[PDB]
């Protein structure tokens, strides 16, 4: 319940991450109910985004900056479900549901 | 002599056998103390203060004598102290944070700016006069 | 016969009855006073010209400050 | 200028600031006493208009 | 009239403030040196500016606008 | 305790005794004369301080007061205050632009304060509400007409003040 | 109990390596201690006879960008037996979590959340620890100094969606910074 | 168990007050406060504002006690500036701050009073409370921010004729209190409504940081006047009542009783009122006079300067408290030697008064809850900044 210490290792910090992403996939059919995602998205889709989200810190070594990212998962993952804020294609912070870049940047405006 | 009604303080019961309960507490924590080593400030402090309590509790009697000469609230918060020091005296065995490490350092600083008179500051008044014996015994 | 559908205005027709005449103003507001103590003494009142459509910004500013008791100069006096 | 805005020459007249006791009111015995004689005298009448009525 | 008054100024009914201060005429000053105040209340005015009338063109107070020059010469 | 306090008490319970005054001294405001006034024939009173709606001034000759020192603008504790500024044709110090956001403003009369020309005032007038937000983005010329038609009020107050500030 | 006995005191009576610097000032006594002792230091001010230190006034955080440990927390504390006030003080970085006093003084359960939603320092065994001052999924922590005045985010009604919906900020009128100095 | 969500979308219980309560049947398990519905980010606005700038946000902090916390801010400025004020102004601080406590007694009883169904106390309260809003308005030309109480002293001198004035609210004021106090002190109902509703031990209310009247009815004399005196309340003569029983009906009680209290300081400060400067004399912090910035070059600078850049305190930092109509009311000031506060905590004795509400309300019924946060005194400019 309280605040746990700080992961002494990254062993334990590991355990930790298992266990936040077992929190989070357990809780998506709550958030296709509140969010009546069934036509618009998959559920393994949302699995995918949670994986993909732990993968681009893989490279993450200390076990302090993992236990705070797991913290700021865990809070974000309480406001999604018990504060849900319904957009359409977005939940959170992620989207649900023959030219290089620089050409498209410089019609867009001066400021890439 | 007469029995005290009221302590005045919401949650604060009346604890008629004041004096007895006093000097158990008292008695308990001069042996519990012992267990600190004896170079320690904390082990000093705890013992003057508790043997003057201990001795103004034994001369007196009459509960209104003890407060009177303590100088320290009615009897009542004497022992909720006790009792209070009493806890601290264990979490400070198993804490054992005596001794002073290898490389300490300290820096002090005595600020001295002054400030208006008009501004709020506590003024509390002297203490009782056990309290400058503690300190001065401390120091020496 | 506006006293009968507003009563706003009935209420002021009744406390003119003994009042004095202070001034009337270019809008033909008319100010009225009593010389009393109900609210503390303040008794300044305007009827405005207009039985209907009456409004708190028809009070020009030489009788605004008399009104609500800032100065004790009538529009006239401050016009002067 | 050097005039400000302060008491009178005497300070200001001394004013109360604690409760004022109003009354006791009325005594109990008489509010007993009047209920007491009300009802009984009463449900005497009450009978008599009965006999009318009747 | 001028581009300054039209930046803010869109109504013509009445004169702009630079065209009301310009119909002042000087005032006649015996001496070469005037205190300006704007007001008969120095509290009520601006802060007191002392201006120089040794040049024959009419002096201009920077804070109110008033015009001053040398009544004798 | 004895036998009359617990009657007097038993009675005081069942005869509502206490409830009895309440009744009374509310009965008794009923009567006296009610304190409400007849807005809008009748006003409440207001002081000669009273911060209200801002209004730029002018001197008597129809020269503005404000020469765009721009310290109304720095002291606002709301930034509702926009100046532009440049020479005028004449060569004086004036405003092109002064803006107050009536909305963002807080009504605390620091710019009044901070003037040293007495060019911006917070003048008398409180009723002054609307019915669109744009209406409440004062420009200069909406600021120069409130002066105009609040300018006897205004400098009568200030005549009663001087001698504070 | 002046400032003059607490401090003499206290350097008497303290285990030394609890207290790193030791301020006597008019404008408080000051104890600044490492974060792995604030705990133990808070208790024996609340326990021990000649302190009786029993009311946490509050706790704040203050973030100074140019320290290694950005973060200071600040615990304001008062003694009524004794008519006295501590300043206790404990540096902290971005991941270190340091230790809750809320079994000390219930009174710190919210504080330490206001701490955590403003600078984002977190709290061992505290009970509930969530933001409780930003709105939900609020992201970032707003007195940090690097945090700006007016954010990243706005709302407003969307009738399509019919309902309240958060976009990146635009403003009308950008806040003007006036640098006196 | 069942989850009642109470939000009052209206004044009748603050406004902005979220409640998540677990009850069993009428019985209240847990009462759970959600507040952040009226954080503004006072403290970080506050960092971005010189001294002077800063000090209207104290005024719309407990909204209901504006020069109490406009004497605090002040206060703390003064600390770190080591700046003397005059006494003329110290008596009419005092006097401003104990007219603040009136109009919040005032707005807190009968509140409260509305709140348990006792109508009419309040008409006849805010009518009083209209004569003293008229005195703010008198003396800064606000009826309620009056940015009044500034560091070194207040903004103006008092109008000819507010002392006057003064005393006659004074002559009248006690009977008003008698009348609210017959309206509720003896009623049987009322009794039964707060009459060990929401007890607080002397041991809690210290655990949970209590302040002011929360603090004081569980028979703790505690208050920062004659604890920690500041202006010229040592001066003064007015008693601190304290409970016996530490429930909403020894709270009630002693706010009647604190409301004769201020009413007795306020004709002392009339009658001890001196003249002089109501300004320190010191020509780097204070605005000299309209006259003087038109007539004196120095003064002129100095304007500028004072309502440019402001006025730079020396780098410090500092707690300090005030007796605040709602409790202790505290500034933790931080300041690095430039003309803006570097840090500015604000100490709200709502935040630790609300943050009670769970354990003062357990085991009690539904209709309790209400009373008790009416008898808390809770103002969310505060509780949220
Ligand atoms: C021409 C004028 C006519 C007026 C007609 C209407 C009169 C006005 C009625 C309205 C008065 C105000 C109403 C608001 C009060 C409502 C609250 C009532 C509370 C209540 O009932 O309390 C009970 C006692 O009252 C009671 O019990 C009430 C019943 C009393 C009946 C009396 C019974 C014995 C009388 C003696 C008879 C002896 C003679 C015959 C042999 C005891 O409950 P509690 O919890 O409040 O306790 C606390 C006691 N402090
Ligand atoms: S009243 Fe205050 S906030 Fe409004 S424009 Fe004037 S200085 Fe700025
Ligand atoms: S209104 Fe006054 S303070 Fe503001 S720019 Fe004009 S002269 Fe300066
Ligand atoms: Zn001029």
């Amino acid at each position: 319940i309280g605040v746990p210490p700080n992961s002494a290792n990254l062993t334990e910090a590991r355990r930790r991450v298992f266990d936040f992403f077992r929190a989070a996939c357990r809780s998506i059919p709550t958030i296709m109910d509140i969010y009546n995602l069934q036509d618009v998205v998959a559920p393994s889709q949302l699995r995918y985004a949670i994986s993909a989200q732990i993968r681009n810190n893989a490279h993450i070594t200390d076990p302090k900056v993992i236990d705070l990212l797991i913290f700021k998962g865990m809070e974000e993952l309480t406001d999604i479900v018990d504060h849900a804020k319904q957009r359409h294609h977005i939940i959170g912070q992620y989207v649900v549901g023959g030219k290089t870049d620089f050409l498209k940047n410089f019609y867009t405006s001066n400021y890439f | 002599a007469k029995v005290k009604q009221t302590t005045g303080i919401v949650g604060l019961d009346v604890v008629p056998n004041a004096r007895a309960v006093l000097i158990d507490l008292y008695s308990k924590t001069l042996k519990e103390i012992q267990a600190v080593p004896e170079d320690e400030g904390y082990r000093k402090a705890v013992e003057s203060f508790t043997r003057q309590r201990l001795n103004v509790c034994k001369e007196e009697e009459d509960w209104e004598m003890i407060e009177k000469r303590l100088g320290c609230g009615q009897v009542e918060e004497l022992i909720e102290e006790a009792r209070d020091e009493l806890t601290l005296i264990g979490k400070m065995i198993e804490w054992d944070p005596w001794g002073v490490p290898d490389d300490y350092e300290c820096e002090v600083i005595e600020n001295d700016a002054p400030i208006p008179k008009h501004v709020p500051q506590h003024r509390p008044g002297p203490l009782p006069e056990q309290f400058y014996k503690t300190l001065e015994g401390l120091i020496a | 016969m506006r006293c009968l559908p507003d009563g706003n205005l009935l209420q002021t027709k009744i406390h003119n009855i003994g009042a004095t005449l202070v001034g009337v103003d270019k809008f033909g507001n008319k100010y009225y006073q009593k010389l009393g103590d109900t609210q503390y003494g303040r008794h300044r009142w305007v009827e405005y010209a207009s039985k209907d459509r009456y409004n708190a910004s028809q009070v020009p500013a030489e009788w605004h400050g008399w009104l609500h008791f800032i100065t004790d100069h009538t529009g006239d006096e401050l016009l002067s | 200028p050097l005039l400000q805005d302060g008491p009178p020459p005497g300070g200001f007249a001394p004013v109360r600031y604690a409760r004022r006791i109003s009354n006791t009111g009325p005594s109990a015995m008489a509010m007993f006493l009047a209920v007491s004689g009300a009802f009984a005298w009463g449900m005497y009448q009450v009978g008599q208009g009965n006999k009318i009525r009747r | 009239v001028g581009n300054h008054t039209a930046k803010w100024m869109q109504d013509r009914s009445k004169k702009s403030p630079m065209e009301l201060i310009s119909e002042v005429p000087p005032i006649k000053v015996d001496g070469r040196i005037v205190a300006c105040e704007g007001d008969t209340n120095p509290a009520l005015g601006h802060p007191i500016e002392f201006i120089c009338l040794d040049l024959n063109e009419p002096a201009i107070c920077k804070y109110c606008g008033l015009r001053y020059v040398q009544d004798h010469h | 305790k004895d036998w009359n306090t617990v009657f007097e008490r038993s009675i005081n319970t069942l005869f509502l005794t206490e409830m009895v005054r309440g009744l009374s001294l509310t009965l008794k405001y009923f009567f006296d004369p009610k304190v409400t006034i007849n807005y809008p024939f009748e006003k409440g009173p207001l002081s000669p301080r009273f911060r209200g709606e801002h209004a730029l001034r002018r001197y008597p000759t129809g020269e503005e007061r404000c020469i765009a020192c721009k310290l109304c603008e720095a002291v606002c504790p709301a930034q509702a205050i926009t100046i532009e500024a440049e020479e005028r044709e004449d060569g004086s110090r004036r405003t092109t632009r002064y803006d107050i956001d009536m909305t963002k403003c807080i009504y605390c009369g620091f710019c009044q304060e901070a003037c040293p020309v007495d060019a911006i005032v917070e003048g008398p007038n409180f009723e002054f509400a609307t019915e669109t937000h744009e209406e409440l983005l004062y420009d200069k010329e909406k600021l120069l007409e409130n002066g105009d038609r609040w300018e006897t009020e205004i400098a009568e107050n200030l005549r009663s003040e001087s001698l504070y500030r | 109990m002046d400032n003059q006995f607490i401090f003499k005191y206290s350097w008497e009576t303290l285990p030394k390596k609890w207290v790193k610097k030791m301020e006597r000032s008019e404008h408080g006594n000051r104890f600044d201690t490492n974060t792995d002792y604030l705990f133990q230091l808070l208790c024996f001010l609340k326990l021990h006879t000649y302190t009786r230190v029993q009311v946490l006034i509050d706790i704040c955080g203050v973030d100074y960008p140019s320290r290694k440990r950005r973060f200071e927390v600040v615990y304001n504390l008062l003694s009524t037996r004794y008519n006295s006030r501590i300043r206790v003080q404990t540096s902290a970085d971005e991941v270190t979590r340091i230790s809750s006093v809320v079994s000390l003084f219930p009174s710190a359960g919210w504080w330490e959340r206001e701490v955590w939603d403003m600078f984002g320092v977190s709290f061992i065994n505290h009970p509930d620890l969530r933001r409780i001052l930003t709105d939900y999924g609020f992201e970032g922590h707003p007195l940090r100094k690097d945090f700006p005045l007016s954010g990243y985010v706005q709302v407003r009604y969307d009738d399509p969606e019919k309902r309240v919906v958060s976009e990146p900020i635009e403003m009308t009128q950008e806040f003007r910074y006036f640098d006196f100095a | 168990n069942f989850t009642l969500n109470f939000g009052p979308q209206h004044p009748a219980a603050h406004g902005v007050l979220r409640l998540v309560l677990e009850m069993n049947g009428e019985v209240v398990e847990r009462a759970e406060p959600h507040i952040g519905l009226l954080h503004r980010g006072t403290e970080k606005l506050i960092e971005y504002k010189t001294y002077l700038q800063a000090l209207p946000y104290f005024d719309r902090l407990d909204y209901v006690s504006m020069m109490a916390q406009e004497h605090a801010y002040s206060l703390a400025v003064e600390k770190l500036l080591n700046c003397e004020v005059p006494l003329r102004a110290q008596y009419i601080r005092v006097l401003f701050c104990e007219i603040t406590r009136i109009l919040n007694h005032l707005l807190a009883l009968t509140t409260h009073a509305m709140d348990v169904g006792a109508l009419t106390p309040f008409l006849w309260a805010f009518e009083e409370r209209e004569k003293l809003l008229e005195f703010y308005e008198r003396v800064s030309g606000a009826r309620m921010h009056a940015s009044f109480i500034r560091p070194g002293g207040v903004a103006q001198d008092l109008p000819l004729g507010l002392c006057r004035d003064i005393d006659s609210f004074t002559q009248q004021f006690a009977s008003r209190i008698d009348e609210l106090e017959e309206m509720l002190t003896g009623n049987r109902i009322w009794k039964q409504r707060l009459v060990d509703i929401g007890t607080v031990t002397a041991q809690q209310a210290k655990d949970w940081g209590f302040s002011g009247v929360m603090l004081r009815g569980s028979g703790v004399c505690w208050d920062l006047r004659r604890a920690a005196p500041y202006d010229v309340y040592d001066q003064l003569d007015f008693d601190v009542p304290v409970g016996t029983r530490g429930d909403c009906y020894d709270r009630y009680c002693i706010r009647i009783e604190e409301m004769r209290q201020s009413l007795r300081i306020i004709v002392q400060c009339l009658n001890q009122m001196p003249s002089g400067m109501i300004k320190a004399d010191d020509r780097k912090l204070c605005p000299p006079s309209r006259c003087r910035m038109k007539l004196s070059m120095e003064s002129l600078i100095h304007h500028f300067e004072l309502y440019t850049e402001g006025f730079s305190v020396p780098a410090s930092s500092t707690y300090t408290a005030v007796e605040a109509p709602k409790g202790e009311f505290g500034v933790f000031l931080v300041s690095n030697g430039s003309n803006r506060p570097y840090r500015c905590k604000i100490r709200a004795p709502g935040f630790a008064h609300l943050q009670g509400l769970d354990f003062m309300s357990k085991h009690h019924m539904l209709a309790d809850v209400v009373t008790i946060i009416g008898t808390q005194d809770i103002v969310f400019g505060e509780v949220d900044r």
